RNA sequence: GGAGGUCAACAUCAAGAACUGUGGGCCUUUGCCUAUAGAACUUAUAACGAACAUGGUUCUUGCCUUUUACCAGAAC
RNA sequence: ACGAAUCUCUUUGCCUUUUGGCUUAGAUCAAGUGUAGUAUCUGUUCUUUGUAACAACUAAUGACCUCAGAGGCUC
RNA sequence: UUUUAAGAACUAGAUACUAACACAUUUUU
RNA sequence: AUAAAUUUUUAAG
RNA sequence: GUAUGUAUUUAUUUU
């Protein structure tokens, strides 16, 4: 040290001072090597003369093509010699691949949570939201070109199922709110409160939020008026404002957050509240769809265990008897929903006005910074009433799983619906292999009580279409590692 | 560093330490002028 | 805090108050006029107070001819000149 | 020489109160300490319009500017300050006042406010 | 006034300066010796590979299909 | 000529369980085989030091806004 | 009659003072605060023997002389 | 020419400068 | 019939 | 993380 301090004190510090690449200045160098590497090529393709003007110009075209690649915009230049476009496409493809790979690498470095800088979390978040929206727009376009996947036949089968159910229940399509409604004021008060409670605890209110609170106050002062405006929107307006997405990070998952505009938020809230009130009032949802009101989730689990035990014979080892539980995530669900179908299946349950409304509300331009695309296919889970839609559709799936009969057994007769766990006779229990079925949002939990006959039949057909000589079905088989 | 530097300085009246000072002095003077009005009656 | 604070602190001043008594420091880049002339002291001192005027005569004298266009401004600055030059006269007269 | 510094070497004698007296005498003769004026970096809350070059200080702009303790005292006792700001385009000084009774500023001499 | 660069510094310049003689950390002698070579079912409703690209590959859609939840 | 020196210079001190010289035979000097002489200092619960520090690079961690300074293991 | 040269104008060509970077669009568009660091001043009072008489003493300029600026004399 | 500041003594007590740094603020009545 | 013991501070931004 | 910048000529260079 002191050697350097003193020799530097007489002789002055070295004039060269080259400086190595490290974590902070890396990206700068990468840019620099790239723009140089494109300078060489696009100078060597051109036949002779021009340099500096066309230098600056062509490198600008580089930058623009990159930005437009982040934004998913295809970047066509109205004219430009094709070979140059070959080159720039090449290099920006390169940079793209390196960039993505850095996004993966940093992410799986954060999931372990070892020494990631304060910013790299933010930056990586940004790259992931960009990439995620790119996957989305890809999926939607390829759905246009490839057409919808439902096919007319399967759709007809589905709709038939739902109709058969809604007659089996003798269900009344929910009436659209009357201009005079006895409970209407009571519901409105809650919906405004539920919007208010977001802002009760906030400190600093941005402009949009202040505008909202203005709409809430003016909404209290004129409940009759704001009803008039709300229902008027339910009728007239089929076209809506764009919606912003800001992905919030859980440090492992990155989850989306939809943000809608206040006027639309009010009608969405009122319509939501209405649908849930009338729906639970007419007992649309059977017992076994339960992320429901009366029970907090641990109480749900407890009742699910007590439900398991209390019903008969399951612990009998007497001869061959066995039992099975399925825990199955439905997988992508809101992302595969289609509107041509939604409009109809909502026509069954609800007046065509609200159904058409909801159907249209999901097609809206989605905007994140540069990236923007119409949402042509899947569900937007951020709408206030996306709850009701989501559950209803879930029911539509469950009727497929259980079949009409057994479902009527669980939900029991429309005269006297059962409770969460009940039946009429233990016969009705034993009359079917499925004993307990409940669906908590995505998750599906199923209970089967088998005997040697039926079980050996099932494995006879399964093995009959799946020969497994090496007995290796149990390799890819997964089970709990916590115990 | 984003918002207004004015909030971080003392002289500006809009921030809550000085606004409170004005509240207190004005309140005291309201008491005094009130009592002195009642005396003259 | 701007060094205006840091140069006026006690720990800065006290060494100046020692340098006056122990030697020939104390500047004259600090103090102002002093307002009255005849109240000044031995010649070797007013000598430095006088240059402490002529320097400003040079600065603002250069600041006269500048095109920078503010005529009211150069009017008041012109009067300031005359004032100072009169002071220069006074310091010479005392000498 | 650390930015956060606990001690400062003092001369071996240094009667501190004596230095307070002699320094208190010294405080009158200096040019800077007595300037009656002040310099502060600040912002423009209410925006502006210049009355010379009609330049616009758009909303809130940093300035190196000048604070002055005003001879007024709001009510019986409250301090009230007057700030000055030079225009970027032209050499012009615009002033403020801070009304403690009405929280917002009121201004004079060389600028007008946008509505 | 930020600019791309439109050039590099030719080491020829640094070749004509005089050496300072500061001693660095990594130039202390190390590795100093070379090395030389020598009935229930009947009621149901329904009866009964390398792409070159980063975004459209399969691993990628696995990735974003997971970490976005 | 003997005893010494808080004197110096030049050699040598980590390896086929290992050093050097020499005689003789074969290949064609090297190298292999055979014969002979001398081997200070350091080594088997392994080493010149019956002791015990720091630095560089590369990985793994630990603190955890970032860099020096760091946390404790490994290889070179 | 065409060859040759100057001046003026129009069209084509060249294009002349003709967007010079990267990162999470670099971030944000606020009746709002926290937190960290550095430094000491304003008022009042006080201060800035006479007459008469007698005796003695009180720098600049010019001219002249002497010596190698100094000395003396006069106005 | 013009002009008045400087010294001595006494009193009670808190105020300026900087913002580069962090700003889901959440939440139990 | 148990004897099982981590840390610890300065500068710059 | 308490910027930064500009100027601070006194002693008289041969016509
Ligand atoms: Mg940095
Ligand atoms: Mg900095
Ligand atoms: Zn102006």
């Amino acid at each position: 040290y002191i050697g350097n301090l003193i020799t530097r004190q007489f002789e002055g510090r070295s004039n060269e001072i080259v400086k190595t690449t490290t974590k902070q200045r890396l990206d700068a160098y990468y840019d620099l090597e790239l723009r140089n590497s494109v300078m060489d090529d696009i100078l060597e393709m051109m036949p002779e003369s021009i340099r500096q003007k066309k230098a600056r110009t062509i490198l600008q075209h580089l930058s623009e093509a990159w930005r437009c690649w982040k934004a998913n915009i295809p970047w066509d230049v109205p004219g430009m010699p094709a070979p140059i476009k070959k080159i720039i496409e090449r290099y920006i493809k390169s940079k793209a691949d390196a960039w993505v790979s850095a996004a993966h690498y940093n992410r799986e470095r954060i999931k372990r949570g070892a020494h990631v800088e304060k910013t790299m979390v933010k930056k990586n978040l940004g790259r992931l939201t960009r990439l995620w929206i790119k996957n989305e727009q890809e999926r939607q376009r390829q759905i246009q070109k490839n057409g919808p996947e439902i096919t007319p036949e399967e759709a007809t089968t589905i709709f038939s199922v739902m109709v058969e159910w809604l007659e089996s229940r003798s269900f009344s399509p929910i009436p659209f709110p009357p201009l005079t409604y006895k409970n209407d004021t009571k519901i409105l008060v809650l919906a405004l409160e539920d919007l208010k409670d977001v802002y009760a605890s906030k400190v600093r209110l941005n402009a949009s939020e202040r505008e909202e609170l203005a709409l809430i106050e003016e909404a209290y002062d004129n409940p009759h008026d704001t009803l008039n405006r709300i229902k008027k929107y339910l009728l007239t307006q089929r076209v809506f404002k764009p919606v912003d997405i800001t992905m919030m990070e859980n440090y492992q998952n990155i989850s989306p957050v939809y943000s809608v505009d206040p006027l639309e938020k009010i009608t969405d809230a009122y319509l939501d509240q209405y649908l849930w009130y009338e729906a639970d009032q007419r007992k649309l949802f059977p017992n076994w769809i339960k992320p429901s009101d009366s029970e907090i989730p641990p109480l749900l689990v407890y009742k699910w265990t007590q439900g398991i035990n209390n019903l008969s014979e399951i612990w009998d080892v007497s001869r061959g008897q066995s039992a099975v539980l399925l825990e199955t995530t439905l997988g992508e669900m809101a992302e595969k929903i289609d509107f041509t179908l939604l409009n109809r299946l909502l026509r069954l349950i609800v007046d065509p006005n609200i159904a058409d409304y909801i159907t249209a509300k999901n097609n809206v331009v989605i905007n994140f910074k540069d990236m923007s695309h119409v949402n042509k296919y899947g569900l937007i889970r951020g709408l206030k009433f996306a709850s009701f839609i989501f559950q209803y559709y879930g029911l539509v799936i469950d009727l497929l799983l259980l079949g009409q009969e057994r479902a009527t057994d669980l939900a029991g007769p429309a005269n006297n619906p059962n409770e969460f766990m009940q039946f009429k006779s233990k016969e009705v229990e034993k009359a079917h292999p499925i004993r307990l079925y409940t669906r908590y949002l995505d998750r599906i939990y199923m209970l089967f009580h088998f005997e040697e006959d039926e079980g050996e039949e099932l494995t006879d057909e399964y093995l009959a279409e799946n020969p497994d000589p090496n007995f290796e079905n149990s390799i890819g088989y997964n089970n709990r590692k916590c115990w | 560093g984003s918002g207004d530097l004015n909030l971080l300085k003392s002289w500006n009246p809009k921030l809550m330490k000085n606004r409170k000072k004005v509240w207190e002095t004005e309140q005291d003077l309201i008491t005094e002028q009130q009592k002195l009005n009642t005396r003259l009656k | 805090s701007r060094n205006v604070d840091k140069a006026n602190s006690v720990l800065v001043r006290f060494q100046e108050q020692q340098a006056e008594s122990a030697g020939g420091y104390k500047d004259y880049s600090r103090y102002q006029r002093p307002r009255n002339v005849s109240k000044v002291k031995s010649i070797k001192e007013a000598n430095e107070w006088k240059r402490q005027v002529s320097k400003e005569i040079k600065q603002k004298s250069t600041r006269i001819y500048d095109p920078s266009l503010n005529e009211m401004q150069i009017a008041e600055l012109n009067d300031e000149l005359n004032n100072l030059f009169k002071e220069w006269k006074r310091w010479q007269w005392h000498i | 020489s650390e930015r956060k510094a606990i001690n400062k070497y003092y001369p071996p004698d240094y009667n501190p109160l004596e230095a307070e007296k002699l320094s208190r005498k010294m405080a009158k003769k200096l040019k800077t300490m007595n300037k009656s004026h002040a310099s502060i970096r600040l912002m423009t809350p209410f925006s502006m319009r210049c009355l010379e070059c009609n330049e616009y200080i758009p909303k809130s702009r940093k300035f190196n500017g000048k604070k002055e303790l005003l001879k007024e005292k709001y009510l019986d006792s409250i301090k009230i300050y007057r700030l000055t700001i030079s225009c970027p385009r032209c050499a012009n000084s615009i002033a403020f006042r801070t009304d403690p009774g009405n929280s917002d500023y009121v201004m004079e001499v060389g600028g007008v406010r946008n509505y | 006034s930020h600019r791309p660069q439109l050039e590099a510094r030719s080491g020829a310049k640094a070749a004509a300066y005089t050496p300072t003689g500061i001693e660095h950390a990594r130039l202390l002698p190390g590795h100093t010796t070379l090395k030389y070579r020598k009935s229930w079912r009947k009621g149901t409703a329904f009866g009964r590979g390398y792409i070159n690209d980063m975004t459209k590959s399969e691993y990628h859609q696995e990735f974003l299909h997971k970490h976005v939840r």
